[PDB]
RNA sequence: UCUCCAGGCAUACGCGUAUAACAACUCGGAUAACCAUUGUUAGUUAAUCAGACUAUAGGCAAUAAUCACACUAUAAAUCACCUAUAACUUCUCUGUUAACCCAACACCGGAAUGCCUAAAGGAAAGAUCCAAAAAGAUAAAAGGAACUCGGCAAACAAGAACC
RNA sequence: GAGCUACCUAAAAACAAUUUUAUGAAUCAACUCGUCUAUGUGGCAAAAUAGUGAGAAGAUUUUUAGGUAGAGGUGAAAAGCCU
RNA sequence: AACUAAUCCUAGCCCUAGCCCUACACAAAUAUAAUUAUACUAUUAUAUAAAUCAAAACAUUUAUCCUACUAAAAGUAUUGGAGA
């Protein structure tokens, strides 16, 4: 006579079942039985100054919109990188190994915010 | 819905939501299809009824309902209704439209009204534009208010609404870094630990 | 019992479209055509049953034959078991001896 | 204050509230990083009083005043959250040339079936971890039987649908 | 925020920031009576007592002096057209307490503020 | 003595019985999922 | 306010919004009133009550319980403490409503433990009439098993003996 | 398929008053069982109700979780019981 | 002189022909009493298919089931309680 259909909470069953509902956990449990909360662990929100700003909710009906252009790989190294090599080319003082002068990262271990695999939220 | 029927009254609306209840299995309504670039009647337009009650006259488009063929002409193709009874008062007797199908119309030539067939062109830009067979001349597209009932050029910013200079503001500045690493480095937020080494899988 | 209580839409055949014109040609090919081709293969259907007839057992059994190892799991079992119940009728059953 | 999860008092009771349009995705790529940070928080205001306007108006039963408001943050907030998302993808692609964040396979599941597989963080490697380990990532043969039955019920539905195509193609042909 | 993975910590790590929030909340009228300081709200189901006192006192400047919460089940007992029953969520109630003496009331949203003689003949008749 | 009620519900029992991880320990067990799946039973198991 | 009746309040298991207010009067309650029905809005707040709750390696135990004294008996009977190693200030998460569960039903049925026995919880008669037959209770002159397969049932009896 | 029932394993629980003694003793509640009669028979109930009866410190009764599966299991043997 | 009713056409489906496939579906969650952000405790199909049924019973035996190009040689040679 049981309900197959309707979801498993812990609401339900006897006293021994429980389960989150998806909260992130903040701290640890130690024997003895004692809960231990750990700082680093709680998420700290981050909040500009808001002073003196000049943007706001709502847009005017008469500003123009634009031409969508996602934006590409491709662009981001052009408008960045490109013009640096470029002018290094053509004195010459150009060498593959160097390319971190430009930029570019070898491996994302060490840093703090690393694209892959990604060690923060968003 | 594959039993979605539209109809005159908009979709979403008090009386749409009436007419098409979820339980509604009513037959299909079949209808020609017409490619998305061919489709050639906007509103705003003016049109010649060539058959029915009203043949010969010409009107103004101001409803279009793609996806029944349909194109709706105002003070044409009319009838009798009272509109706002209750209880006690009878109402307001008003004259109401009927739609009518793309094929029961032709557009009209603007320099001298008469109907007219039209051919799609590209021009330099490659922009298409709606040339006539006979005598070729270029129909522009007709000016129609917006539905919302927003006039641009008359809006007048309230508090909370953006300025048009402060809107067109470039600010960017591209370089290889994210959003969360510029917002420390602005904001002073200096950290030093390093998290352990995870494994995925 | 009940009956319409309207007539019908009307029923309007053209008994000149091409189907309906050119029914027949090519029939005396072989005759005709030195017996290069023979008419059977001017046929258009099943693969097991071009040019070829036969009783409810004979064209079960050719059906197999032809096609039975393309065929879908659960189709080949109702195939298998028409084959055997129509062999014991033609086999044990009926009036005559 | 707690005043800001309320609309100007002025406005109260108003049948109309004047607004303008929602932020575009190209207007929002010329602003800078700095700036879309703290547009974020102040879109993110707006949205927490719409809120609570909408869920107002049910208890005391009434129309909610310009409902469209709501709709125009709520797509605004989207634009801004996939610029953000634009210029870390192209970033992430120069640097490590990996188009996904999250590290993942492609494995076969105990019912036969071919799944993305999602990693998760571990303090230990996978040859440790005895939780890890009952899981199983494989299909033995009587499996075989259904993966058939499987692609043959997929094809009947394939078939039935261009036969359907076709034969709604011959009453339009017939009727124009 | 939610829908999202959060790094792992181990002994020495650094601190957890997370730069754009992606909670949203209502303020609500009480159903019941309440104390003049506490107030009332509706929070997203991932959202802890501690993640609510920080979100006051940092994005709107709050000072709050204790938290407490529920969680409400939604009925499932309604049933659409083809007898399938409709399920409403469920969802997580605060409880809020200002700090240093400070009072607040819900505001009033929505303040407002023929003829007897001659029966059935029409009289456009001037005859 | 009456009968009609031989079902004392028991949800540790339930589940143990009839539940997800009960059919995934034998052959048997994982068969039985591959035929509701095929059919298209919207309730696997308990 | 009056007349009468006498298993109630909590916890466990189970159930899953049946909970409360307003509005409806279609369907549901085997009839009305009123809702247990329909729709809309609300509700159950814990470092103490309840659940979950990962430092490591060694060394070692003769003597029940029952008011545990006396006292025997027989069925022979609930981690601690030490030795070293390591760490060196903490509150998040989940349960909490109800006239409720198993029996096709608002079923004279079944359902564990603690406290208490009316201070808690309840209503046998929709209105009227006073026939036969049927069911249940109480009283009966004189006689006292003559009844019946049999003192079955009932009794101001509830006792004795033998195979 | 052992959430009913048969038997077993582990962890728990209940037994007033009175007479005997020192107990599978006695009187008799709670609780467990079901002798006899009437009512009921599409019943309140697919085995009940009303009376009347047997045991009631033990081979006692009861709760929670686990075990044995059909060519089989379990059985103080009724060819009983296993939704 | 009308109640209860009755009239309707398209939603889809069926059998062939043709052709391999490359469909493997935002974020997050799930093998723990699935859909619960992190260690405890390891993980693994199957020895020959049988019987009903026909032989008017039944015991050796009984087409297909247990697939290998169409048409013919041919229900021929052969096998069989030499019988079905
Ligand atoms: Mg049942
Ligand atoms: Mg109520
Ligand atoms: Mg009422
Ligand atoms: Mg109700
Ligand atoms: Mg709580
Ligand atoms: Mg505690
Ligand atoms: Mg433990
Ligand atoms: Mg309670
Ligand atoms: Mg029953
Ligand atoms: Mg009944
Ligand atoms: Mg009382
Ligand atoms: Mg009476
Ligand atoms: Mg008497
Ligand atoms: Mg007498
Ligand atoms: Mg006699
Ligand atoms: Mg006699
Ligand atoms: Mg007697
Ligand atoms: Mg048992
Ligand atoms: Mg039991
Ligand atoms: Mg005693
Ligand atoms: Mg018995
Ligand atoms: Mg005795
Ligand atoms: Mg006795
Ligand atoms: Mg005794
Ligand atoms: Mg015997
Ligand atoms: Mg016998
Ligand atoms: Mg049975
Ligand atoms: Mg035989």
């Amino acid at each position: 006579g049981a309900d197959r259909m309707s979801k498993w909470t812990s609401k339900r069953g006897p006293r021994t079942f429980t389960k989150s509902r998806g909260a992130k956990k903040t701290g640890i449990y130690t024997s003895d039985r004692k809960f231990v909360q750990i700082k680093e662990m709680v998420p700290e929100f981050v909040v500009p100054d808001l002073t003196g700003f000049k943007l706001k909710p709502y847009v005017n009906y008469r500003a123009p919109a634009g031409i969508d252009t996602p934006l590409t790989a491709k662009a981001l190294f052009q408008e960045t990188v490109a013009p640096a090599i470029e002018k290094d080319f053509k004195e010459g003082t150009f060498d593959a190994n160097n390319l971190e002068k430009y930029g570019f990262e070898p491996t994302q271990e060490g840093k703090l915010f690393q694209l892959y695999p990604k060690n923060f939220p968003r | 819905s594959p039993f979605y029927r539209y109809g005159m009254s908009r979709p979403g609306s008090i009386a749409d939501k009436r007419k098409n209840p979820p339980w509604s299995r009513r037959r299909p309504v079949v209808v020609e299809p017409i490619s998305d670039e061919d489709w050639h009647l906007f509103c705003g337009d003016m049109v010649e009824i060539l058959e029915g009650k009203d043949a010969g006259k010409q009107g103004k488009v101001v409803q279009v309902v793609r996806q029944r063929n349909w194109v709706v002409l105002e003070g044409l193709n009319t009838h009798y209704r009272y509109i706002g009874r209750t209880k006690d008062h009878r109402g307001t007797m008003i004259a109401s439209e009927a739609p009518l199908l793309h094929h029961q119309v032709k557009l009209v030539d603007p320099v001298d009204r008469k109907p007219t067939e039209i051919q799609w062109r590209f021009t330099e830009a490659g922009e298409r534009v709606r040339v006539s067979t006979r005598s070729g001349r270029i129909i522009p597209k007709p000016e129609f208010p917006r539905a919302d009932g927003i006039v641009p050029e008359t809006w007048t910013d309230g508090p909370k609404d953006t300025s048009v200079e402060d809107a067109l503001e470039r600010t960017y500045v591209p370089r290889l870094k994210t959003l969360e690493e510029d917002v420390m480095e602005a904001m002073g937020i200096q950290e030093t630990r390093r998290f352990k080494k995870v494994y995925w899988y | 019992a009940f009956v319409r209580l309207t007539l019908p839409p009307p029923k309007v055949v053209d008994r000149w479209n091409e189907k309906r014109a050119l029914f027949g040609v090519y029939d005396n090919i072989g005759i005709l055509g030195n017996f290069e081709k023979h008419p059977k293969e001017l046929i258009k259907g099943p693969v097991w049953l071009r040019g070829w007839r036969g009783n409810e057992l004979q064209r079960c059994v050719r059906k197999k034959k032809f096609v039975g190892n393309r065929m879908f799991i659960e189709d080949l079992h109702n195939l298998n078991k028409r084959i055997s119940y129509l062999y014991k009728h033609f086999n044990r059953h009926g009036k005559y001896r | 204050g707690l005043e800001e999860f309320f609309d100007d008092p002025k406005n109260w009771g108003e049948e109309k509230v004047k607004s303008g349009a929602s932020w575009t995705c190209q207007q929002l790529r010329n602003k800078s990083n700095e700036d879309l940070h703290k547009l974020w928080y102040v879109l993110l205001k707006e949205r927490n009083m719409l809120l609570t306007l909408e869920q107002e108006a049910k208890r005391q039963r009434l129309p909610m005043p310009s409902p469209e408001r709501l709709e125009k943050v709520v797509d605004s907030m989207d634009n801004v959250d996939k610029v953000v998302q634009e210029r870390e993808d192209a970033l992430r692609l120069l640097q490590t040339g990996q188009e996904k964040p999250r590290p993942g396979a492609w494995r076969r599941d105990i019912f036969g079936r071919i799944v993305w597989h999602k990693f998760k963080q571990w303090p230990i490697p996978w040859y440790l971890n005895k939780r890890y380990n009952r899981r199983r990532f494989f299909a033995m043969p009587y499996v075989d039987r259904f993966i058939r039955l499987r692609i043959e019920k997929h094809a009947r539905i394939e078939a039935r649908k261009r036969s359907l195509q076709k034969k709604k193609e011959k009453i339009l042909h017939a009727k124009f | 925020a939610r829908n999202v993975l959060y790094p792992l910590y181990q002994l020495g790590g650094p601190q957890l920031r997370v730069f754009r929030t992606n909670f949203f909340i209502q303020l609500v009228r009480p159903g019941t009576a309440q104390p003049e300081d506490t107030v009332q709200f509706r929070i997203p189901m991932e959202m802890t007592r501690v993640d609510l006192r920080n979100y006051l006192e940092q994005i709107y400047n709050v000072p709050v002096a204790a938290v407490r919460t529920r969680v409400q089940h939604g009925s499932n007992r309604r049933r659409d057209h083809k007898n399938v029953r409709i399920k409403k969520p469920d969802y997580k109630v605060a409880y809020v307490q200002l700090a240093h003496g400070q009072t607040f009331t819900f505001p009033d949203l929505f303040p407002e503020k023929s003829d007897l003689r001659c029966p059935g003949i029409p009289s456009w008749f001037g005859l | 003595r009456a009968r009609g009620n031989e079902y004392q519900p028991s949800n540790i029992k339930r589940k143990h019985k009839h539940g997800w991880v009960r059919r995934l320990s034998t052959p048997a067990g994982v068969q039985v999922i591959l035929r509701r799946m095929l059919k298209g039973r919207k309730s696997l198991s308990h």
